[PDB]
Parts: structure tokens; C-alpha cells; sequence
């Protein structure tokens, strides 16, 4: 399983930018693709979360500006990053939370797409 | 290599036989007597150094079958040191009648060695689970709250429920008389129902973590999952120790009486009322819920490939892969395991209640030992997670 991150850079604030994360690999029917980011000098924090049901779960930051959605074939998830902040500027890591397990949750991590928010 | 014994020869060649004597009483007008005739000349040579054949004929040796209550023909009376080991009044096959010799033969120590490896399995595969837990930082999840509950209800079992058990098979009665009985037997159902009402509660715990992981969150806090735990041993509590101490459990029949009166009888005697009540609360009901809910794992994800496929705008139909195969196989294992160990003792525990006598006592407490091997299973079962096995190997040196 394979998690290939694309649509981060440089953008000026109040800009928008669209993160796609396509995870190539045997993932479960039932899981939850995600957008993590860890800004500078800062821990690893969830920006947003869509599950395979369709239920999403967004940082109080992001609420409003930024909205996850995944392709309704393929594991590819998207965040559109709408009025950006030099505060968003952050490693953005796409996550799977796998459940074939049952009894536990599997992860895979996205190796990071940079964003940089100027102002 | 046969003995043809008489009535006079009885005594000498089968009373003052030297080691094992198989005694076979048949007759010349007995139709199921000529068909073992032949197997029994099979086993005085296969059997040879191990047992002696000695063959009866009742029409010429009339005055020997009374003295042993021959109802019936053909009848094989081993013999061990002047006394009637094992006893049989129907005609077998050879492979039959193989296994009857070779577990009479042999002093039941395969059965007494198996109790030894049953609480070995559990107490190490149990310590081993909570010590992982208790130790491991990143193992002290909500889930694994759940599996400190189940891990210790498993233990109390393998550490002081079985033993005393086995002690009972053992010496065919209770030396530990009728108070420890009583506090044993509530003890057992104590443990064994936080054990299966745990797994229920696991079983829902990974449902709603799964299908609806952003409400579980919420819904299920630490608070809330302590006094789920709690509830699980209070009603536990209630149904083993509440009636079995205050003796509501106890049968009113004069038989069941004197087991109750005596010390050294410790059977589990039930009215109607307990064997019921205590078999829905410790076994059916969990078993619905984890049919239900595991059965709402599968839709979910059988449904949710439906969806993949109806938004693929017919480019591609799913097949099952690795990760649905391995899930399939998990949930079969956890509905599989529980079953073939639990369901046969409460089935038949719910069917003594109707007729008594159609189920032997062996087989009830063959079936209850089985229920008692879940405990040993549920660690391999239910801490397979790469954070257990981590932790499983850091903690074995
Ligand atoms: C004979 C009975 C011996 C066992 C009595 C205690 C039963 C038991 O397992 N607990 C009581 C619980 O009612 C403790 C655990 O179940 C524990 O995992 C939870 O209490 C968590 O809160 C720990 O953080
Ligand atoms: C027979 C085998 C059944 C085994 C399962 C037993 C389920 C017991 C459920 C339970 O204890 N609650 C959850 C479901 O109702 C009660 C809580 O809802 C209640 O305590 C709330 O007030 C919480 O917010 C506490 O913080
Ligand atoms: C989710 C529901 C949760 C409640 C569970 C209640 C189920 C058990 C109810 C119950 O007590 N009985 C089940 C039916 O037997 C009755 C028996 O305890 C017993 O009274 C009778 O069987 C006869 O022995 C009486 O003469
Ligand atoms: C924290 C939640 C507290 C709920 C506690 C009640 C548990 C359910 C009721 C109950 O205790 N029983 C079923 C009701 O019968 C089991 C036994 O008490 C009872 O079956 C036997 O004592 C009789 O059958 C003896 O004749
Ligand atoms: C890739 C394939 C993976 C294996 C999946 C097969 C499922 C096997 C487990 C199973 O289905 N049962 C175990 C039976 O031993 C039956 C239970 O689901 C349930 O039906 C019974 O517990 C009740 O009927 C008892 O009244
Ligand atoms: C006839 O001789 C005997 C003596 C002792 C036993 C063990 C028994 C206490 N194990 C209990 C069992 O492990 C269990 C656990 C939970 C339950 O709810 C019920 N209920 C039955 O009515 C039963 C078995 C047979
Ligand atoms: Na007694």
C-alpha cells in the first residue's frame, strides 16, 4: 500500500489549494482516509477525516475554509484548503485507518506534501 | 491364545489372573456373540503382553453370569486384580472395540496431563495479556480496557476455578467441603459469565468503532467504558454469587438433597428457574448480540463494495482481496471459537432442564472442561495487534 500525495506549495493568503492523496493497495472496504498536518516546532495534529460511510470529523481551525471528500470509486481523498492563513503552513501527511483486522485498526502514513501559506 | 474358562476354572483363571483379563460371556443361539467372535481372536494376538481374551459360553457354563449381573449378550468384562474394571453389553467393530481397551488399559492419565497444559495455557497466555496492557503505554487503549476485563475474568479461571476442578475429576469427590463448594461454584459462573458478557461487550465495542469511528469517540469515553466493565461484573456478581450463596439455585428433588447435605458431593444441581435465567444471561443473550452486531461488520462492508462498484459507472466489479479474506477469516474465528466451546455445555445445560436423564454426566462435564479452553483461546483471539505483539516479545527477555 502505497499513499502518493500531490497538490500542496506555495500559495499567498487567502488563497485556496487542493491536496489529493490516491492510495494504491488492499485496503479494507470499511476505513478512514485522512488529512494530518505537523507544522514547525509543533506535534502532529488532524486537519480532517472522511470515513468509507461518508461521516467527516474537522479541526475547529479548518471549520469553514477546508472540506474532505473522497472519490466514490477509488481510495483518493481530496482537501480543499479555501482562505488560507500563514498558521496553515505545515508537512500535510495523508492517513488510512484500515479495519480488517476487527479487533484493531491498521495505519498507513503519506511520506508529506509541504504547504507554505504567505502573507 | 484364548482361555475357554468353566465355572469351576472362574476363580483361578480370572479372579487370581495374573495382570488384565477381558472375560467374553456369548452363546451358540446369540446372533450378535458369533459376529465378535472373530474380532476378540484378532485382538489375543494384537493385544498380546497387554491383556489376556478369556471366552465364557453361558448354555455350558450357566452358574458364573449371575454372580455379575449379565442382562445381556454379548457382554466384555475386563478384569484388573480380582475386580471389575469396565463394563459393555453390546457387540462393536474392531476399531470400536480398539479404543475401549487402549483408555481402560492405560491408568485417564491423557485426561489428567490435558487439565495441566488447559491451566498452564491460560494462566501464562492471560499474566502474558494484562502484563502487555499494564506495562505498555501505547497498548492502555479503550478496546484493550475491554480485553483487561475479559483478560482477568480468563484468569481467575485458569488460577482457582479449574484446579479445583480438576482436584473433583481427579478424586471423583469435593475434599474442600460444602462452604468452598458453594463459593467455587459462584466463583465458576461468576467468571466464566464476565468472561462471555466481556466478549459481547468487545464485540460491540469493535462494531461501533469500525462502522462509526467519529460517534464512538464521543459516545464511548473512558467513564463510560469503567462502568460498562463494572456493570458486567455486578451482573455477574448477581446471577453466580446472589444465588448460589443465598441457595435459590438449590432443586427441592430428595436426590439433589443429599448432595446438598452431604460435604463431599460438590454436583451442580440446578431447579429449572437458575439453569435457565443463569444460561440466557451468561451465554444466549451475549451469543445474539455478537451474532447481531458481527453480522452488521459484514453488511457494512459488503454494502459499502456495493457502493465502490455502482460509483465505478460499470468500469469495474470488486472481488474479494487480502485484507476482505483475512477480515472473514477473523470474524470466523471469533464466532467459531466461542461457539464450538460454549454452545455445546449450554445447550445440553438447557436440555437437562427438559429430560434429565437423556444426556450422560460425563458429556456435561466434558462439554463444561471445553467452555473452560475458550479462556486459554480468547489472548490468541483477541491481542494479535502488531502494538501486542511488540510489547509480547519485549516482555519475554
Ligand atoms: C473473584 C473475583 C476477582 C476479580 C475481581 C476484580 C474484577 C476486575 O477485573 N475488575 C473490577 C472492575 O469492575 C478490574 C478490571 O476489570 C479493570 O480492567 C477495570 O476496572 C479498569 O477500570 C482498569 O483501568
Ligand atoms: C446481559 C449482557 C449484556 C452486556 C452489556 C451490558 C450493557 C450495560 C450498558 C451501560 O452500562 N450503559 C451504556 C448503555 O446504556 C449505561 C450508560 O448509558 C450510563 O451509565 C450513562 O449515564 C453514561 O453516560 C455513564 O457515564
Ligand atoms: C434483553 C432482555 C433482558 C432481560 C433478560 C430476561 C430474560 C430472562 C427472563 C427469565 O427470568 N426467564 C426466561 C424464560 O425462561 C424466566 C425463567 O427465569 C424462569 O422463571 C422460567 O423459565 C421457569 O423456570 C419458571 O417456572
Ligand atoms: C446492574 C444491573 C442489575 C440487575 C440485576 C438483576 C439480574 C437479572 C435478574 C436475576 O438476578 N436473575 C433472573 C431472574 O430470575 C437470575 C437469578 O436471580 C434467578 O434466575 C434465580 O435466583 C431463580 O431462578 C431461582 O429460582
Ligand atoms: C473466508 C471465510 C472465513 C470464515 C467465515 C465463516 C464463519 C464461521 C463462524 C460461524 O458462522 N459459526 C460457527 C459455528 O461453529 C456459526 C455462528 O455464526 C452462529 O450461527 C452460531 O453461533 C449459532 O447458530 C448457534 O445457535
Ligand atoms: C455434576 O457435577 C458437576 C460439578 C461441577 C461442575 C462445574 C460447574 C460449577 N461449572 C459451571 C459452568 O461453568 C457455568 C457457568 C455459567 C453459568 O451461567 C452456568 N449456568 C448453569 O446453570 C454454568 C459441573 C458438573
Ligand atoms: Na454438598
Amino acid at each position: 500500500v502505497q499513499l502518493q500525495e500531490s497538490g500542496g506549495g506555495l500559495v499567498q493568503a487567502g488563497g485556496s489549494l487542493r491536496l489529493s492523496c490516491a492510495a494504491s493497495g488492499s485496503i479494507f472496504s470499511i476505513n478512514t482516509m485522512g488529512w494530518y498536518r505537523q507544522a514547525p516546532g509543533k506535534q502532529r495534529e488532524l486537519v480532517a477525516a472522511i470515513h468509507s460511510g461518508g461521516s467527516t470529523n474537522y479541526a475547529n481551525s479548518v471549520k469553514g475554509r477546508f472540506t474532505i471528500s473522497r472519490d466514490n470509486a477509488a481510495n483518493t481523498v481530496y482537501l480543499q484548503m479555501n482562505s488560507l492563513k500563514p498558521e496553515d503552513t505545515a508537512v500535510y501527511y495523508c492517513n488510512v485507518k484500515d479495519y480488517g483486522a476487527v479487533l484493531y485498526e491498521y495505519d498507513y502514513w503519506g511520506q508529506g506534501t509541504q504547504v507554505t501559506v504567505s502573507s | 491364545k484364548i482361555i475357554h474358562l468353566t465355572d469351576d476354572s472362574f476363580d483361578t483363571d480370572v479372579l487370581k489372573a495374573d495382570g488384565a483379563i477381558l472375560v467374553d460371556f456369548w452363546a451358540e443361539w446369540s446372533g450378535p456373540s458369533k459376529m465378535i467372535a472373530p474380532i476378540l481372536d484378532e485382538i489375543a494376538d494384537e493385544y498380546q503382553g497387554k491383556l489376556t481374551v478369556a471366552k465364557l459360553n453361558i448354555d455350558q457354563n450357566p452358574g458364573t453370569a449371575p454372580k455379575y449381573g449379565i442382562r445381556g449378550i454379548p457382554t466384555l468384562l475386563l478384569f484388573k486384580n480380582g475386580e471389575v474394571a469396565a463394563t459393555k453389553v453390546g457387540a462393536l467393530s474392531k476399531g470400536q472395540l480398539k479404543e475401549f481397551l487402549d483408555a481402560n488399559l492405560a491408568e485417564a492419565k491423557v485426561m489428567s496431563l490435558l487439565m495441566a497444559l488447559v491451566v498452564l495455557l491460560i494462566v501464562a497466555g492471560n499474566v502474558l495479556v494484562i502484563a502487555a496492557i499494564g506495562s505498555t503505554q501505547r497498548l492502555q487503549t479503550l478496546t484493550n480496557l475491554f480485553i483487561t476485563s475479559l483478560a482477568c475474568a480468563d484468569l481467575v479461571v485458569g488460577l482457582l476455578v479449574v484446579p479445583f476442578g480438576a482436584t473433583l475429576v481427579v478424586r471423583g469427590t469435593w475434599l474442600w467441603g460444602s462452604f468452598l463448594c458453594e463459593l467455587w461454584t459462584s466463583l465458576d459462573v461468576l467468571c466464566v459469565t464476565a468472561s462471555i458478557e466481556t466478549l459481547c461487550v468487545i464485540a460491540i465495542d469493535r462494531y461501533l468503532a469500525i462502522t462509526s469511528p467519529f460517534r464512538y469517540q464521543s459516545l464511548m469515553t473512558r467513564a463510560r467504558a469503567k462502568v460498562i466493565i463494572c456493570t458486567v461484573w455486578a451482573i455477574s456478581a448477581l446471577v453466580s454469587f446472589l444465588p448460589i450463596m443465598m441457595h435459590w439455585w438449590r432443586d427441592e428433588d430428595p436426590q439433589a438433597l443429599k448432595c446438598y447435605q452431604d460435604p463431599g458431593c460438590c454436583d451442580f444441581v440446578t431447579n429449572r428457574a437458575y439453569a435457565i435465567a443463569s444460561s440466557i444471561i451468561s451465554f444466549y443473550i451475549p451469543l445474539l448480540i455478537m451474532i447481531f452486531v458481527y453480522l452488521r461488520v459484514y453488511r457494512e462492508a459488503k454494502e459499502q463494495i456495493r457502493k465502490i462498484d455502482r460509483a465505478s459507472k460499470r468500469k469495474t466489479s470488486r472481488v474479494m482481496a487480502m485484507k476482505e479474506h483475512k477480515a472473514l477469516k477473523t470474524l470466523g474465528i471469533i464466532m467459531g471459537v466461542f461457539t464450538l466451546c460454549w454452545l455445546p455445555f449450554f445447550l445440553v445445560n438447557i436440555v437437562n432442564v427438559f429430560n434429565r436423564d437423556l444426556v450422560p454426566d460425563w458429556l456435561f462435564v466434558a462439554f463444561n472442561w471445553l467452555g473452560y479452553a475458550n479462556s486459554a483461546m480468547n489472548p490468541i483471539i483477541y491481542c494479535r495487534s502488531p502494538d501486542f505483539r511488540k510489547a509480547f516479545k519485549r516482555l519475554l527477555a
